[PDB]
Parts: structure tokens; sequence; C-alpha cells
């Protein structure tokens, strides 16, 4: 609605790998077949289709933008998991957080080296 | 951890075992020679030290 | 299971980064020694 009537938003999701398990539930609740890991087929799809939602119309359309959020959970840092992959391969950036590095004193945690930004030069101010 | 974390933990620990025997194989031939070499330096040192322990 | 060339680096576990480092930095030392030499080098052949 906000970024439809030439407002912006920001939105944060929190988490999606706890939507991927209620959706399991509902899809294994009605009978549908499981998957890998038992989440449905549709797994992938679940996320897509909710973070293409984060668009930033022309000036045409209002202007309106909405930023996404997402925040996943890994297991012992196994981002090579199926729903953190695939929400990486969905996103945009992405933001690492170590336990290694939010015990050794650095806190945001956030690990500088894998942490990625597609858009990176541009959407930052010319001082910053 | 995971399958792969297992094992480029295990390819790599076999790694270094392989070259840490290597390593000590050559250590062995380099005090072999070093032993041979000291026995004469032995006598020659202690001779030059003879006069300060002797006087 | 076997093990493969250049598998030290591909855990980047501890030895791998220890290696990373120990690599880095004596090239680093030399890379400072070659471009002091290009720079004499330079100045020397001016004329």
């Amino acid at each position: 609605y906000f970024r439809d009537n030439g407002k912006h938003a920001l939105i944060i999701y929190d988490d999606l790998s706890k939507q991927a398990v209620a959706y399991r539930q509902m899809s294994l609740l009605l009978r549908r077949p499981p998957g890998r890991e038992a989440y449905p087929g549709d797994v992938f799809y679940l996320h897509s289709r909710l973070l293409e939602r984060a668009a930033k119309m022309n000036d045409a359309f209002g202007g309106g933008s909405l930023t996404a959020l997402p925040v996943i959970e890994t297991q012992a840092g196994d981002v090579s998991a199926y729903i953190p992959t695939n929400v990486i391969s969905i996103t945009d950036g992405q933001i690492f957080l170590e336990t290694e590095l939010f015990y050794k004193g650095i806190r945001p945690a956030i690990n500088v080296g894998l942490s990625v930004s597609r858009v990176g030069s541009a959407a930052q101010t010319r001082a910053m | 951890a995971t399958l792969k974390d297992i094992t480029r933990r295990l390819k790599s620990i076999k790694n270094i075992q392989k070259i840490t025997k290597s390593m000590k194989m050559v250590a062995a031939a380099k005090y072999a020679r070093a032993e041979r070499e000291l026995k004469p330096a032995r006598v020659y040192g202690v001779g030059s030290l003879a006069l300060y322990e002797k006087a | 299971v076997r093990s493969s060339a250049g598998a030290v680096r591909d855990a980047g576990g501890a030895f791998g980064k220890r290696e990373q480092a120990e690599e880095e930095r004596y090239f680093r030392a030399r890379a400072k020694e070659q471009l002091a030499a290009l720079k004499k080098h330079h100045e020397n052949e001016i004329s």
C-alpha cells in the first residue's frame, strides 16, 4: 500500500525460516507429498513470490519503494542448507553474522568479508 | 559438521600428515650428517677450550 | 576416501588462513624490495 501510494516502506520478515516450517506443516497436513528435508516442492516459490514484491517504483507509478530485510537462521553456520540457499539466491545482498566474530568482540558480527550488496556504489551518499 | 565440511577437513589433515612425514625423513638425514660432522668438531672445540679450564 | 593437492587451503580452517598469511607477508616484502629496485633503475636510467 505504501509503495503504491508514493510513500516509502521498510518490511522486516523475522524469520522466514519459520514461515517455511509453518508452510511445511500445512502442506504435510493437507497430504501433499513432501520434498527435500520434508519441505514441499513449492518452498522456493513461497519466498520468491514474497520477496519479489519489494520493488522501487519509477516516478510514473508514484515513485514509492518497499525495502525488505528478511531474516534467516542457519544451523551452526551451515549456510549451505536448503532454505538459506534458496533465500540467498532470491535476495540482492546479504549480511553474514558469525558467532566466532560475536564472541571475539566484533559486534555487530557482520562478516564484512562475505557480506555483499549488488547496488553497492549506487544508494550511497557521496561523503560515505 | 556436514559431509562436505568433514571431507575437506579430512583431506587437509591427510596432506598435513604426508608433509610432516616427509619432513621427518629429511630432518633425520640431515641429523645423521650433522652428527658425523660433529664428532671432529667436538674434539676440535674441546681442545680449543682446554687452556682456560687448565689455567 | 583420498586426499588431493591444494586441500589445506580448500578446507579454509586455521591452517588455510595461516598459510595464506605466511604467503602474503613474504610476497609483500619481496614486492617492496622489487619496487625499490625499480625506482632505483628508473632514476639511474633517466640520463
